[PDB]
């Protein structure tokens, strides 16, 4: 949500992406298809199983404590066992319900960071060969076949080549 | 003409509601549980040292109640008093009782140390059809019930020294007995008194004769007490009547041991959080099982669900 | 030429100072306070059941204090005890009276059930001129005063069974004479003894002859001791004189009740929180007013106020 | 100020807004005006309203706990139940400066996105027909009557009817 | 052709790693220490008022034990306890001495007020080669120890009002003799009984003739009691025999004052925290020094090192 | 990391720059050098020395609390003496633990921020003057001397001087 990709301007999840969280469907002239991007995508899960360690290290070994439940009623010292314990108890469900309201706010808002990464990643890419059109996707102003297209995926798209012919595509009348 | 490409992100037709701090409910493709709420429903026996109490309170063994005779110098991580211990020795009391069963309990054994007090001018090894040993009316095996001998009781004073390099925990008790005849027909005069001695402290004790109620065939009660010795310190015993005398001492320790109130049964396998409910497993970082627990374990919190995302806000199309 | 089209965010005059991690105070556009720092000044009498304690302690109430008679057999979800209040019966004192006053007001009752016990051989309805009722000099009305009959006061050995499925709370007490005089004039013997026992327990209390400072006519005291008898158990009473008999026994519950110290006056208003202060609205999350509360609070912090910014950054023109 | 629109490169807020907390200002051949951005608006109030909520669920009715004022020195005892009521009144202090701290620092950085996710928004739309000035404005290099303004801010801007008149008015000498 | 320009941010080759919600370990430019983990090993006397108790505990200066006279009527913010300390006067225990310790040490004064109590028909200032002062055999000097005045022991009946606005402190005693013959040599009867009232309480005391183990030349003990006396209450002190009276009354206050087990050396210097290792910085928010502190702390946590980062991410080239 | 820049787009950062946390490298006809961004920086700075003061503001004065050593075993009350302070301390170190983690986050994520802030700065003045190659570096499509790179630097670059010549030079063939 804090970036506006996720759940925002990219309508929704494309539910037939079973090989990454993020990616690209392309069309051009020889069809369409469907590519995960695995550097984006880990780089989430590497975040979130970060988050993960961290809550799953504590040993908290406790052995010898007070007593916690009274078979005889005994006034003065049991209200203190008992409220000392209550006390303890209600301080960890507050601990334990704002952690998990942190950590799951912090995941939507990173693997929306990630989202948007890739955007502008590819964006910074594609030069004045590519305009945005706000759903998400780029119009790409010059012929892109499915090497051209794996050229932008692997980073190693050469805009030079293509400027020429998307230039004079963009700037028409 | 040209080309599209679009970017995206994955979707799944089975999400799952989480809390953020904006919303107590929005839907993730993937989430895992952080409350632990499960028990298999048994103790197991590893990697703590488990000490069934069975039939046996831990004051009982201690004492050394007859059908707790098993217990002697016995050692535990964790005791576990069954809720269907029962006593069936002499009718007892231990003022602060919880305390001394924390004491014990903390220290993790009931190793005894028999002593050779010198208690001549009194018989020893009084017992009663109260408390059954085989056939023969007995005692607590660790306590020793002095009565009169040749009908004399003579006040007795009775030192022993720590010459060790540890503390010594000496339990023992006073007689109420249930009428002045009897009073009188065990100890002579018609009150005693007990006074249990050492360089910093002072346990002076009054018998109240008189009836108690009925209770495994007995109106007399006996009121359990006890006395830490210091290294270099010394305990002296001063009693004209009614003495319920230590035969030695346990040795005090301190470690990780505890006492826990459960039903579970102990099984072969391994965990190392365990609750009365029975163990538990450790890997998420809270518990809704008990807020009872030993060992390594989550913490206790009243929520019985926790859900942290593990992924992204889920999307349907 | 054309057109230019600007893109902005609100902004008002009054502006308010908030709290980050980075910034102390940063101006927003609006907040609301989350600490409850205000009072009305009454505790309500909605929805929780108020026993205002008026004159009377709880312990007055209990014990049967003539003038606090009309709390006999009464009910509270709090008990509300107003420091303006008088004991005026006989001089007394309670042993650990902080726990005998937290579980009768953990209770939440005065239900006291009449027992009939068998006191043949002593009288009964000893009184003082110290605790008038109307006219007459009388005593605490749960408790009975057994002195001598004919001039003998025989060893009682009274019993009494718990048959019913509930726990009974026995209040009873043990008489201080000021002088020898008035304690064989009233018992006989020089030195009496009270012994209240259970299966489980036994509490043995001596009176001390002797002047206490003087109270309400008297330098003569009583001590309130009490015993819980639980299901199965019984009850069994020997004393040789000075006994404060207990008339029968309280009903033990518990709930949610409890006791306070406040001066508020009680009105005819619904909060579901109330403070020694008066009641306080629980909207907010915190509050300021007091430690102590009871009912559905907001938590006690040590800040008087705790702002949450609800608008964007405020940034003036 | 995580995101640098608001109390950066947008110079300052609107007073004169008083139907929204974000919107559209603009100058034409027509005159002038201003029109409040409703989606954008209603996000942050939905997600500042989600907050309160939060905060006021927990119930935290306790009845029978410890006594906290007392009118005798006893010692031992009451030091614990001193201690311990002081102990607990110190960690929910710290949690609720903190709570308040973490609140607080979301709600700026949250508000402050809903400010960039419009001015992207709007951006997108613009395509080629307007540059941004930087600070919190567009030039939008064509004729845009208030029918046309009225298209950009209800989201049904056309960009190719006006495309060859833009891209001529930008690219000039 | 034209120009490049590129933006960048700082770096630095001696990066330190710090703990995200992400990343145990991550590298960035900068951090700080957020847990104090040192100190000077002294105890700074500066700003609070350290009353060194040298070879003293609070209880033998406030009993007034010989080589402790030089603290009578002393004061302090923090009472420093240290382990080389000895009672060298009547062998004593102080039944709850933890509580006696805890309000004495609270109040953070020993000012003691004699009053004129009237003990015609006892004598006074008892002593013991067990508690020398100078050459004479002595006794505590806040203290009274009464005993016959030709062979006569009269009962006692002696008050005190409280007519000021403050709290009183009475320090009491009881002796317990070593024999009969010590019990009857000094207070004629054979047992004595000391009983100390106020309007609202009472505590009787009985001693306990008998041998304890050998201290200082003494197998008899003194058992120290307390009294506090409220503004318009009256102290009524009643004993057939083994009284050890007071002087009067240490003046009892509230404040800041505590005390602390320590052996760090007072050195002339200035710093808020006081822990039983010396005084340390309170700059940082936590410390791990001792969860044992006195003034303004950081608070204690587990953690030795704790690392804020003050700088961005570390990005070496 | 939550925007990309440090420790992303931006291929790593710059031992020799010693007068500031941001800043600017150029390459034009007069040579190179290199000039901190002192706002950004100080921007950077206050907010983390912001951080440091809330942090040193408790007091914590403590005085008289309950003794925490024990020579004598003794039982109930000292179980309780002992469970309440060792249940205190266990929810300060969580506090602790979770401050620092929040804090250093939030520090990492916040100067990252002030990065792309400058970024974004600079790019919305150079307007259609330059563009973007993705690594954290403009291409200036004009000629552009060390007075020209230090109006960029201040915040005083008149783009509008140098448009024909850089759109003449940016759509070529
Ligand atoms: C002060 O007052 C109390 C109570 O009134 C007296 O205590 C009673 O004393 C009598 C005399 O010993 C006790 O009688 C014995 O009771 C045993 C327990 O009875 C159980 O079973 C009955 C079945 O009807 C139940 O109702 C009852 O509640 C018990 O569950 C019996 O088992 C005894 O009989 C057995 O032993 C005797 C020999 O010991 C044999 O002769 C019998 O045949 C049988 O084998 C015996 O009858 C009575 O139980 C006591 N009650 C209580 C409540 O304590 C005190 O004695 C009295 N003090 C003085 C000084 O007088
Ligand atoms: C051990 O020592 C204590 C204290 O020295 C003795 O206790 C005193 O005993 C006497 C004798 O009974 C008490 O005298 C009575 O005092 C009542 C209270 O007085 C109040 O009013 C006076 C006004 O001057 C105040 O100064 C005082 O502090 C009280 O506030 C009086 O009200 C009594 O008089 C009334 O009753 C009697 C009959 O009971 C009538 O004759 C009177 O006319 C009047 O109606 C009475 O004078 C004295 O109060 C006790 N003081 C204390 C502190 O307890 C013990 O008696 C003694 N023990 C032994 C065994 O000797
Ligand atoms: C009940 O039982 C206890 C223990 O059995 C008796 O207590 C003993 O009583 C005797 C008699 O007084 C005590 O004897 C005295 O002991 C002092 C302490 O001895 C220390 O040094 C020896 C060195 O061998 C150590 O072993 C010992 O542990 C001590 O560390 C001596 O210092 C005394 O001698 C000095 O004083 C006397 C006069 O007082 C002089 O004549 C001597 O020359 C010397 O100056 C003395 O010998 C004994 O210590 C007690 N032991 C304990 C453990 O208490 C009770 O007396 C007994 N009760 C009854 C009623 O019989
Ligand atoms: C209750 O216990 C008391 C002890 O406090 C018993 O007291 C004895 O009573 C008998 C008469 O029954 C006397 O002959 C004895 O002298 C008393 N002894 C003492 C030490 O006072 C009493 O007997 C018990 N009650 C009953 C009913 O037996
Ligand atoms: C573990 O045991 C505890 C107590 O033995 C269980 O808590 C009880 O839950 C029932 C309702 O299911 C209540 O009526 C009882 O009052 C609870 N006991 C107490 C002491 O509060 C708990 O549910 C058990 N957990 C599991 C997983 O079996
Ligand atoms: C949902 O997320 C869980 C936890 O993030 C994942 O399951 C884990 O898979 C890891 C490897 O990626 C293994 O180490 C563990 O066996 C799993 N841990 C837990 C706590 O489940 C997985 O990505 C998803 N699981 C499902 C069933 O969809
Ligand atoms: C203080 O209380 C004691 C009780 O412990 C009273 O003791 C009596 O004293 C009188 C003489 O005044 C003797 O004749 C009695 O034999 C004593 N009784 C006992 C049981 O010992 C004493 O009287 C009280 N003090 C005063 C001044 O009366
Ligand atoms: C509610 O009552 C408490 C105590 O009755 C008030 O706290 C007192 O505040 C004054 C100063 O205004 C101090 O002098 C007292 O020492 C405080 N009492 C205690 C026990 O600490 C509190 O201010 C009241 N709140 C309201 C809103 O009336
Ligand atoms: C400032 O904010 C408050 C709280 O966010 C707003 O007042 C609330 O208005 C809501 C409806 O939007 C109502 O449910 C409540 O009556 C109000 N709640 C609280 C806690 O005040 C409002 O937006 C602003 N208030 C003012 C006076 O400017
Ligand atoms: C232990 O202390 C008791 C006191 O309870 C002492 O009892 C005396 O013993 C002597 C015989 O040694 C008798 O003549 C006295 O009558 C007893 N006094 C009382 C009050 O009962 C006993 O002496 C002490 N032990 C030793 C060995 O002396
Ligand atoms: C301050 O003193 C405490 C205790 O005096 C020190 O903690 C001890 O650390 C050693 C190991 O170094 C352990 O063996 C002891 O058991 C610890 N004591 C306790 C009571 O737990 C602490 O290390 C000291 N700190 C400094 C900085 O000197
Ligand atoms: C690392 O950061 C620390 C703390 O952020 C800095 O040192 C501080 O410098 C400030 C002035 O900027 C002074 O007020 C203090 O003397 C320092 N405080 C602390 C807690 O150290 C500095 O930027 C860096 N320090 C080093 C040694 O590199
Ligand atoms: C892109 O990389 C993948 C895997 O590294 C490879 O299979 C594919 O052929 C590459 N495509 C192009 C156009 O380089
Ligand atoms: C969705 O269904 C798959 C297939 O059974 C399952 O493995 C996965 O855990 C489910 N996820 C959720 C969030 O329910
Ligand atoms: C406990 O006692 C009962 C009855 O005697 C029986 O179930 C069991 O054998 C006893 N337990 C042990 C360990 O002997
Ligand atoms: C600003 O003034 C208005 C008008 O009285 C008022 O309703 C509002 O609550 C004020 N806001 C702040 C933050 O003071
Ligand atoms: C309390 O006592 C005083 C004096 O008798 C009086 O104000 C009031 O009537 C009494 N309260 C009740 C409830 O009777
Ligand atoms: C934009 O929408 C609003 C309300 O939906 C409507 O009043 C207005 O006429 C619309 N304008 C245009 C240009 O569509
Ligand atoms: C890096 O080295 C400098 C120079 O000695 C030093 O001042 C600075 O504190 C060091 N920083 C770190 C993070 O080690
Ligand atoms: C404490 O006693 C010892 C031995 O007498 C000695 O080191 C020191 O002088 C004494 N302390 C004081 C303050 O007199
Ligand atoms: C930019 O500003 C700095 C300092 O304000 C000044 O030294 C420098 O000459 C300025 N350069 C230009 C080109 O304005």
């Amino acid at each position: 949500g804090i970036f506006g990709a996720i759940a925002g301007f990219i309508e929704n999840g494309w539910e037939g992406m079973v090989d990454g969280w993020y990616g690209f469907r392309h069309q051009n002239s020889e069809g369409t298809g469907q590519a995960a991007d695995l550097k984006s995508t880990q780089a989430a899960i590497d975040q979130i199983n970060g988050k993960l360690n961290r809550l799953i290290e504590k040993t908290n070994e406790k052995f010898q404590q007070i007593e916690k439940e009274f078979s005889e009623v005994e006034g003065r010292i049991q209200d203190l066992e008992k409220y000392v314990e209550d006390t303890k108890i209600d301080l960890w469900s507050y601990n334990a319900e704002l952690l998990v309201a942190l950590e799951n706010q912090h995941t939507i808002d990173l693997t929306d960071s990630e989202m948007n990464k890739l955007f502008e990643k590819t964006r910074k890419q594609l030069r004045e060969n590519a305009e945005d059109m706000g759903n998400g996707c780029f119009k790409i102003y010059h012929k892109c076949d499915n090497a051209c297209i794996g050229s932008i995926r692997n980073g190693t798209y050469d805009h030079d080549v293509y400027r020429d012919e998307a230039l004079n595509n963009r700037f028409q009348i | 003409p040209g080309a599209t490409l679009c970017l995206g992100h994955h979707a799944v037709p089975n999400g799952t509601l989480v809390k953020t701090i904006t919303n107590d409910q929005i839907e993730v493709t993937n989430a895992t549980e952080l409350v632990q709420s499960s028990s298999t429903g048994r103790i197991c026996g590893s990697p703590h040292r488990i000490l069934d109490g069975k039939n046996c309170t831990l004051i009982d063994a201690l004492l050394g109640d007859p059908h707790c005779d098993g217990f002697q110098n016995k050692e535990w991580d964790l005791f576990v008093e069954r809720s269907k211990a029962y006593s069936n020795c002499y009718p007892y009391d231990v003022p602060d009782y919880a305390s001394l069963r924390s004491l014990v309990a903390s220290s993790g054994t009931l190793e005894f140390i028999n002593e050779d007090f010198n208690w001549t001018g009194v018989a020893q090894d009084g017992g009663s059809y109260a408390c059954k040993r085989g056939s023969v009316n007995s005692f607590f095996s660790r306590l020793n019930w002095l009565h009169k001998l040749e009908y004399k009781y003579p006040a007795l004073n009775v030192t022993m020294p720590n010459n060790g390099k540890f503390d010594k925990l000496y339990i023992w008790g006073v007689h109420h007995p249930s009428t002045d005849s009897d009073q009188t027909s065990l100890y002579v005069r018609a009150s005693g008194r007990v006074t249990v001695s050492t360089k910093r402290s002072q346990q002076t004790v009054t018998p109240n004769i008189g009836s108690r109620p009925w209770v495994r065939g007995q109106s007399s009660r006996i009121s359990i007490y006890w006395t830490i010795v210091k290294p270099g310190d010394i305990l002296l015993i001063n009693s004209t009547g009614n003495l319920i005398a230590p035969r030695g001492y346990f040795k005090i320790r301190n470690g990780k041991s505890s006492i826990m109130r459960s039903d579970a049964p102990i099984g072969n396998c391994s965990s190392e959080c365990i609750t009365p409910n029975g163990s538990i497993p450790n890997d998420k970082p809270f518990q809704n099982v008990n807020r009872i627990t030993y060992g390594a374990c989550p913490r206790y919190v009243k929520q019985n669900t926790l859900k942290l995302a593990t992924g992204m806000r889920n999307v349907p199309e």
